[PDB]
């Protein structure tokens, strides 16, 4: 799969390894201050409806096309790498992009 | 135009039965068909219908009353020119005479998403109904 | 490259909604079919966009079987959605799985599934991988 | 750098009976609670410790349905324990799954949990994780 | 989460990244039962109820007091980890502890 | 002090029943109640008992004997005075006259854990019972 | 020498037919017993041989019940077979699951087992993992 | 678990970490459908009977044979590793052996 | 070499039955033995079949006709000189004369693997036989 190492140099770099919509708004899980007093336990937890934040990823360095470019170009690697295992649950895959990391940059 | 309506009658509790519905001078491929039913003292209420065009995926829409969910299905064979219900699971609230009936006014454009057909002062063309009764 | 903990990798979908395509009802149901002989797959992303118009459908055989498949206790609600379609259909020639045309997923709650599966409201999307830390995370969030 | 293999990082769970902790069932009970709209997580540890007391423990509404959840086929019994309470009741007023009021787990046998299940005897404990080898397990085992 | 390295030269050292009992009697799984020679084979196991072994951790340079103490603050960040994550079966850190060692290592 | 029980009857193999047990003159949220039962020919031998302790989590502390377990469900109500007991999934074998009894003796302190309440010599004021009849 | 992607390693089956072993039913039915108090496992293999000798074991009790065990989703028939072996049978004084004695696996559509189930063609063998790049993989593949 | 490298420095050089038949015929997942352009969906693709070439491996330096006993003595210490797990369903082993190759790299 | 067949009568649609097939003069541990069955107007059809020798791993070997499979069960006490067929869930296809047969051309050498003593040529010794009628 694909992966851009999204870094700084106001001024920010790409690097890697109409048909746009420039407003992005995106769901996510509590930008910061994770802790509080008694947050982090299940029971005085946010629960399954309210643990999501709002967010707008603003189109800097037209950051907000060249991702929607770069999933829909993902699709041909993610297909075909489901399509080799036989598990029917689901799938977890950051684990491989960090080992392709290590393996490709040693 | 004309409808007939067949296979209703007296069950038990939690069995099932299948109406039928058929026309005979009219070509059921340019209408969309219902069925309702009434009880002795109360109004003539919506049971189910479906829709006209296919659609590949989503084929026929349908739709249906609120406690007749997951219970009672409905379909249609255009070749037969025919439409089924298959009631299973019967209660004794579902004791009625059922009707058959059919519209020209929708049915048109495409896939009808959402309570469609849910009036009855667009339907015409009602059957002698045939009466359901579930008894112990 | 600036990797320096595991949970620096987001997956985020992106609908296509958001890619100019067509999302009425109307015409987002010729990118899907029927076919036997395919297993399903799943796979977990992190975070996505919050979608426009999103789906909840359920589809029968005419003797009164659900011709989709029986959601796991992993698949839960798409979370934001403005727009939900009811759509109750019935389909008597076809057999198998649902499947999508342009080889997109249909997005759950932080799962992206090949199928469609009973009673859940999902979307179109793609996911994508990157690499972001927490000063430049705090820079574009807003 | 001490990290050779991957089985060198060993997963000790520790109870809380060695933490000075009270664990009679009145008092244990005070840190069990019962909430909704939380989905149960569990997680694999590898070795422990040799409980004190330990915990059979159903409890049941009015009509008769467990208000605590089933089992999977990884859930055990806890391996060794010396006292194993004995407890079942009623509890009219609770919905939900029961969870811990601390932050500690449910240990059973190699599986730390979130929450409690039907008929299990399980333990309280919070896991850690350390890097060791060869010569220095050797050096501290018996 | 945290992981010390826990290392020998007999005086010892502790590497990270009284209200405690000084005795830690421990289960194990076992340290070689290939000795016996056919045990490896499932059949000639020994089962569910005999696969664990009994040891003692002794309190040399304090170190269960400070495993007691590591294990409590371990908890808030196993939490949040398991919050993040949707799957219900037993999840494995191992290889993720192991991930974390090697994209430290710079 | 007083007590009463209602709810026995005659029902085929595989039935359920629910048995109620009234007090008039007591208020049961002061002792621990409990269901026992006898068959013709032979001695009155325990069925269920429930505490008198509230716990938040574990409730209500009940105790079942061996024969009754995972069919058996005894409950109490504190503010209608009442205690029940549902009997699901009956066999021949739980043919009997069935009684009510109260004790004052345990259920201080807190939580029964483990075999309690199984006795006959400290429960008083049995009712005169209702006869539960389970045939072909 | 060294490895690049994730997906460069392979791990094969090798049956038991090519290690010159016996395979006719009577001489294969020597190295499957039934033991209790064991779980069965599973592991994921890539590819592997066609073996010349497959099977299609059930075993039933004299009550009526099965012997072995149901499979899961993910449980499929062996993909190619020269020979496939039909084989019913009735154990009364045998309790447990299957077993090989020799330690070997039985191999499925890419899972092996310690266990073997009901209505499955499988095959004995064992599994072997290595690290091989494209280049080699065209210069020695067909 | 034990595992070749099979390099190319026609002869190739092994580095690790009758009773064999030299004639190796295998199965294994198409890699040329991935060039035809639209069978990577799963809608186009083959389906489970036609996911599968044939194959044969060429026995020039004693190669199938160093693989069929690498199978029989691999089977010895993966079944003790199968032993550890707590888990039934379909277990993954590509991600410890990367991992355990990066870790005996450094 | 004498067998006689016992446990037959009527049953309903669904019900379950237990057949004996015992020899008086005859043990039983030499022989293959196997149940077939006889309709009024239709020919004598194979049913089951059992054979002699143990082999720890997969016991018995059975085989089954393709109309009775995953509802029958043969089984074979030695000890007891008795042979016996559990049929679960029954048809009113399965109306018929039962009868009990014995083989000993077959079952040496070893296991067989495959539809094997599925014709009547080589059984011999057949007893009287037993009515089995499902009807509603
Ligand atoms: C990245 O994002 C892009 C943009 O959204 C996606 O590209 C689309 O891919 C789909 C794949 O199905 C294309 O759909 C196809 O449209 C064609 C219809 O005919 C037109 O062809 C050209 C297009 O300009 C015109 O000149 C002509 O007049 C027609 O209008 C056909 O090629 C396909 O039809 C198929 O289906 C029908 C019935 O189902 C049958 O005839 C055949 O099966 C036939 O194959 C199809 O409908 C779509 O046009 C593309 N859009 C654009 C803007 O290019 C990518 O898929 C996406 N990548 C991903 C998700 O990985
Ligand atoms: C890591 O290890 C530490 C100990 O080293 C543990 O810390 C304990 O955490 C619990 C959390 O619940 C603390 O309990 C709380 O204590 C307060 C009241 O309790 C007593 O406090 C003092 C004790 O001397 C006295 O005044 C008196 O006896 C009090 O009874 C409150 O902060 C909390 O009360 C909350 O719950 C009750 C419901 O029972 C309600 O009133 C409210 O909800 C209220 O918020 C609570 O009872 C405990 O005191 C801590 N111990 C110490 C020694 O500090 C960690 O739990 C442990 N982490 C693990 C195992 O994960
Ligand atoms: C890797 O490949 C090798 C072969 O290359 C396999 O090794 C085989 O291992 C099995 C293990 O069970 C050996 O089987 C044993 O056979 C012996 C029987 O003795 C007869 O045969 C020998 C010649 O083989 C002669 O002395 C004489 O004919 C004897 O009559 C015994 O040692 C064992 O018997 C045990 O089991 C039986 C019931 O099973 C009981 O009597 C007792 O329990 C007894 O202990 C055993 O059966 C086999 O011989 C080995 N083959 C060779 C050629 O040496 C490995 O298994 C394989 N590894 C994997 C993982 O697949
Ligand atoms: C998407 O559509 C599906 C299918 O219509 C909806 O699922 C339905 O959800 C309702 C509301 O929760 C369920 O009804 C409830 O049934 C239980 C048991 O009978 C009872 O509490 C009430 O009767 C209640 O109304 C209904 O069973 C369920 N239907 C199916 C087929 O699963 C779903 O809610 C829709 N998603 C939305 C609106 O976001
Ligand atoms: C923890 O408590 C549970 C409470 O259910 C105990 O499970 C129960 O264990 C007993 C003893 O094995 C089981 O009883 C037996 O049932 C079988 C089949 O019905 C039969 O041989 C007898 O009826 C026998 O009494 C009982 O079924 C079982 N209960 C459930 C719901 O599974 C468990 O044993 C306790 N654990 C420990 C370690 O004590
Ligand atoms: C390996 O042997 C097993 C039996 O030990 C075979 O499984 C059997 O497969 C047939 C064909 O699919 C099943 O029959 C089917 O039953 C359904 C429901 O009644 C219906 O569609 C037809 O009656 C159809 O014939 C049969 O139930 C099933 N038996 C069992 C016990 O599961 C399997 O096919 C064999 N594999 C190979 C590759 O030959």
């Amino acid at each position: 799969d694909e992966s851009p190492s999204f870094n700084t140099s106001i001024s920010l770099t790409f690097s890697y390894f109409n048909d746009c919509d420039a407003e992005l708004r995106i769901w996510s899980v509590q930008e910061d201050d994770l802790a509080a007093g008694l947050s982090w336990i299940p029971f005085f937890g946010p629960g399954i409806e309210g643990l999501y934040t709002a967010g707008l990823i603003k189109n800097q360095n037209n950051l907000v096309c060249r991702l929607r470019r770069l999933a829909n170009q993902t699709a041909k690697s993610l297909e075909l790498l489901l399509r080799v295992t036989t598990e029917e649950r689901t799938f977890s895959l950051i684990n491989r992009i960090a080992i392709d990391f290590l393996l490709t940059r040693w | 135009v004309q409808l007939q309506e067949s296979g209703g009658g007296l069950v038990q509790a939690g069995g099932s039965l299948r109406l039928s519905c058929t026309a005979s001078r009219g070509t059921i491929s340019l209408y969309a068909m219902a069925w309702f039913r009434q009880a002795p003292g109360k109004e003539r209420e919506f049971v189910a219908a479906i829709s006209r065009f296919y659609n590949d995926f989503i084929g026929y829409s349908t739709n249906y009353a609120d406690s007749v969910r997951a219970r009672f299905t409905i379909s249609r064979d255009n070749a037969e020119n025919t439409v089924y219900l298959l009631m299973n699971n019967l209660k004794p609230e579902d004791t009625a005479s059922y009707y058959c009936a059919a519209s020209t006014e929708w049915a048109s454009e495409s896939l009808q998403y959402g309570n469609w057909g849910h009036e009855s002062s667009k339907y015409a063309n009602w059957g002698q109904g045939t009466q359901v009764t579930v008894s112990s | 490259g600036t990797l320096q903990k595991t949970e620096d990798v987001h997956l985020m979908g992106f609908t296509l909604s958001g890619q100019k395509v067509a999302d009425s009802p109307l015409e987002a149901s010729k990118r899907w079919a029927f076919r036997t002989g395919v297993p399903p797959k799943n796979v977990e992303y992190t975070e996505g966009e919050e979608a426009k118009t999103c789906y909840n459908i359920s589809v029968t055989d005419p003797s009164g079987k659900s011709l989709l498949l029986d959601p796991p206790s992993n698949i839960r609600d798409y979370p934001k959605c403005k727009t939900v379609h009811h759509i109750q259909g019935q389909n008597p020639h076809a057999q198998g799985i649902a499947l999508h045309l342009w080889g997109a997923f249909f997005l759950y709650d932080r799962v992206a599934s090949t199928t469609m599966y009973r009673g859940k409201v999902f979307t179109e999307g793609n996911i994508a991988a990157m690499i972001v830390n927490k000063t430049v995370h705090r820079m574009i969030f807003s």
